[PDB]
């Protein structure tokens, strides 16, 4: 179950030790705030409630991403690229443009302008050690030493992890890629298909367990939700780069490679200046070959249809909030808070008016909006007839607020300007309940034997001795 | 995390490995007359240890149960963890970070390491697709926090 | 999919794989006595021919050419190449989608591709850093007036 | 190929796998932080199964595992199955064949595994070293040999 | 019995790894459309070389081609290298080590890399076939047994 086999969903929750991942509400979903849990009956848990009304959309529709680290020279392309997948197919190849040719199908200019000289990349940034543990011992024990720690040189460097430092990441340019017109505010339209998303991907609502045939269950029907690049990707935005090579780098972008490095004294002490005595494998009578039947291309082949399956509910919905617990967190101390560095004044102004919701003057509202909002799904198939424009403001986003927000005054209770640390939260507490410790399975059980019998609690007649893989 | 060289968020990838695997093949030897890719069964779980201040070491369990028809096939399950520095961040940027730049990274590990089980176990080559986690809690946490007039008295 | 299409670019993954791989240790017993972050040049090629209808392959030759002091460690460098579908789309930037964004999508798994034989010669794990070669084969591209007209027949 | 062994009667491996592999470290963040003091556990299990006409399994599981007390370093478990085409012959012979024989074969593969996926968990390599059942087998059988097909070359 | 020093004949195993990988596919995508029966042709190749006092390397290269005539599937070669500190002057003792014991040794570990490589190549996977290299020595006769020479002859 989970439609399409090659899926990954998301994840249950985010990182707890970084900070609580989730704003405070005060009107759980309704901004109105109709409120009504019938009388003596609650009616349904929903228990996820706001959640609703958390956006909604966006899954395949990626209004930012980012992926970089200590070095990342680049500049962004002017194609302008809505990607998309659809692997497998299992029908029609494709259709489009009938003949691909490149400038240089085979790099006669070549993209390597040869590593001799400083062909634009050059310096890199990263750290890491190897490892050992020299075994020893052959008769009885197949490895009892312990051999593997010598004394440790000056090589640790601390500083060979540096913190980052990139500083481009803020008053440069964001990603931003959707810029234009969203007939929602933030994610839908601008460029591509959007999150077009065929239905909620709920496949059997949570599970489903064992449904009738596969014909449901991915295996017939795989018309893949987007996936691949799904909303734009390669779109014309900086990723801030920073450290950038240039000529600059002479001093190893000279050449400690090709020619080895400037140490290249025509084999040093490595190709035949080890070797004293040793002449063996001159001729060996043991061949290879195929010494029974075999058929690679047998099977064990098929084509794995690669989707970007979110599913709306994964395994349980856990109730995914947290408020302010201390509640006097809203009061906050000298920390001033209200300066939260760097931020866009929401999309650009006068671009949406509230055409396309508006609403409606529900002051007393009867179960029949109730009800009948089940049905009027049906509407909604239709879209937002009235295409939204991009309706430009004066005041480029940033700069939309004229005046800053003072922090006290804001009391702001989900910024920086907090208390209790994280108000207990979750630890490695119920890394047992993760199918941890319990012997849950293990495999069946023994198939036993059939040639022979095999049956006996001593396995063969080698109580072997160990300390051969430390830590 | 306090304030002093803070000025906004605390970064750095420190180490990538693997802390748990598990692979349990029922019908391991029984593969040889199904030919085909089987059913797959994706379970995730978020599981973290703190090691020092602002370094907290993050781990993806990425859970594959495989079956060739209504009979399973082997079972396959990674962990990949990774030493951060990761604190300080709040707002939209949060989930920008431990929700696309972090998962990216590490992602190809995660699913080489279950490919290499599956491929260790001599099944069928089974490799998982890059999703976007960004946006998808990015959406969870959206609740009119773009205006935060707050207005409650003034402290 | 594939039928009911509109007027617009479609863009579809059909298989991601090494095409060649090479690691090569020429002083590697040698360079074990040496327990640090070998000096990695990051050197990027690329090679293609069109073998599928409406469809191009395009292969990122992911080069690693890393030394350790006065030596060099390993050379290592994966041909991953990958089966990609494109149409609605024309000129010079028609092909460069699979000259720079596509090969762009394989350098992740090159990464891992090239990490894991680097710890298979029990070298110190090397990730390498994300570059964008789309910058330098655009320039390439302006930088070609061959022009066979047609041609093609046999590439 | 065509030149298929047999020497009339024989033993054949036709596959070699990992039915089931483990692999915990708790403490694999907290193994710099902690004293260069474990325990290296080792464990021998052995066990066969049917699984069609003259096409037999044997499988060697290894449990390697490193603690310092109650906090684990790591864990490496492998059950490095094998299909065996054992048949032809019976008695004693086939019982150590399969038995004892087997499983120490398996011992390569097994070691070559456990290597891999401990290095997984970037925690060191340990390649654990040869027995030789093959020169135990002949010899308990008669030392002068014969009668029995044994595998030979020109020599 | 007072052992004292008495190096008769060093066996230590240092570390295993691959010093060299490849895989090649031409015809990687035109797989699809050929007739599935690839003359899946096998290659070992040997060297040898010591590299410092008592410590001497022993490589055996494993390469499996795919090739139906001219059609060729694919090819892989890895160069398995294991460095193994062994001296005492052995002679036919120490010609077991490495020309029979040392290629048993490094099977599974070039073996694993060829099954990753077609796995990487997106292909079915191909499991080498064993071989007896130390059978071979050990049905033989060494004249003298080995003798590794003793300083003293005496004591």
């Amino acid at each position: 179950m989970k439609q399409s086999t090659i899926a990954l969903a998301l994840l249950p929750l985010l990182f707890t030790p970084v900070t609580k991942a989730r704003t405070p509400e005060m009107p759980v979903l309704e901004n109105r705030a109709a409120q009504g849990d019938i009388t003596a009956p609650g009616g349904a848990r929903r228990l996820t409630g706001d959640q609703t009304a958390a956006l909604r959309d966006s899954l395949s529709d990626k209004p930012a991403k980012n992926i970089i680290l200590l070095i990342g020279d680049g500049m962004g392309d002017s194609e302008i690229t809505a990607a998309r997948n659809y692997a497998e197919g299992a029908g029609g190849f494709f259709k489009g443009i009938d003949a691909l040719p490149l400038t240089g199908q085979y790099t006669h200019y070549a993209l390597n302008k040869k590593t001799g000289k400083p062909d634009y990349v050059t310096d890199s940034a990263a750290s890491a050690t190897a490892w050992s543990t020299g075994v020893k011992t052959y008769n009885g024990a197949l490895g009892v030493d312990i051999h593997e720690k010598d004394h440790p040189t000056i090589l640790e460097m601390a500083k060979a992890a540096g913190l980052a430092t990139g500083n481009v990441s803020t008053a440069e340019l964001q990603d931003a890629t959707p810029a234009a017109l969203v007939a929602h505010v933030t994610s839908r339209k601008c460029y591509g298909p959007s999150a077009t998303s065929e239905k909620c991907p709920g496949n059997a609502l949570e599970k489903g367990g064992k449904g009738s045939i596969t014909e449901q269950l991915l295996n017939a029907r795989a018309d893949v939700t987007l996936g691949g690049g799904a909303k734009t990707f390669a779109e014309t935005a900086t990723a801030g780069e920073w450290q950038g090579k240039t000529l600059r780098e002479q001093a190893q972008a000279r050449g400690y490679q090709l020619v080895s490095d400037a140490a290249s004294l025509n084999s040093v002490t490595e190709a035949n200046q080890q070797k004293p005595l040793l002449g063996l494998f001159a001729d060996g009578n043991m061949p290879v070959r195929w010494l029974g039947p075999k058929a690679t291309y047998h099977g064990n082949i098929d084509k794995p249809a690669v989707t970007c399956t979110p599913n709306p509910q994964r395994n349980d919905s856990v109730p995914t909030l947290a408020q302010m617990t201390d509640k006097a967190i809203e009061l906050l101390s000298k920390n001033e808070k209200g300066f939260f560095l760097q931020v866009e004044g929401a999309s650009i102004d006068k671009q949406d008016h509230a055409a396309n919701p508006c609403g409606q003057i529900g002051e007393t509202v009867d179960l029949d909006e109730a009800v009948q909002r089940a049905l009027e799904f049906a509407k909604k198939e239709g879209n937002t007839l009235v295409i939204v424009t991009a309706d430009h403001a004066h005041a480029s986003q940033i700069v939309a607020p004229d005046t800053k927000a003072p922090g006290l005054t804001q009391a702001l209770n989900t910024k920086d300007g907090a208390v209790m640390v994280m108000s207990y939260g979750n630890s490695e507490e119920d890394s047992q309940e993760h199918t941890g410790s319990q012997l849950r399975i293990a495999a069946y059980g023994p198939h036993a034997a059939n040639v022979v019998g095999l049956t006996d609690q001593t396995d063969l007649f080698y109580t072997m001795k160990a300390a051969l893989g430390l830590k | 995390m306090s304030e002093q060289n803070n000025t906004e968020m605390t970064f750095q990838i420190q180490r990538i490995y693997t802390k748990d695997i598990s692979f349990e093949a029922p019908n391991a030897p029984h593969v040889f007359q199904k030919d085909w890719q089987p059913e797959v069964k994706l379970d995730l779980d978020t599981a973290s240890s703190q090691l020092a201040d602002d370094v907290y070491e993050v781990v993806l369990r990425v859970t594959v149960t495989a079956s060739l028809g209504e009979e399973t096939a082997f079972l396959c399950e990674v962990q990949q963890g990774g030493i951060f520095s990761i604190a300080g961040i709040e707002g939209t940027q949060m989930a920008h970070c431990l929700g696309a730049y972090c998962p990216n990274i590490l992602f190809p590990y995660a699913r080489e390491c279950i490919t290499s089980m599956v491929s260790r176990g001599t099944f069928p080559q089974l490799n998982l697709a890059p999703v976007n986690f960004d946006a998808l809690f990015m959406n969870y946490l959206q609740q009119q926090a773009g205006e935060g007039t707050e207005e409650h008295q003034d402290a």
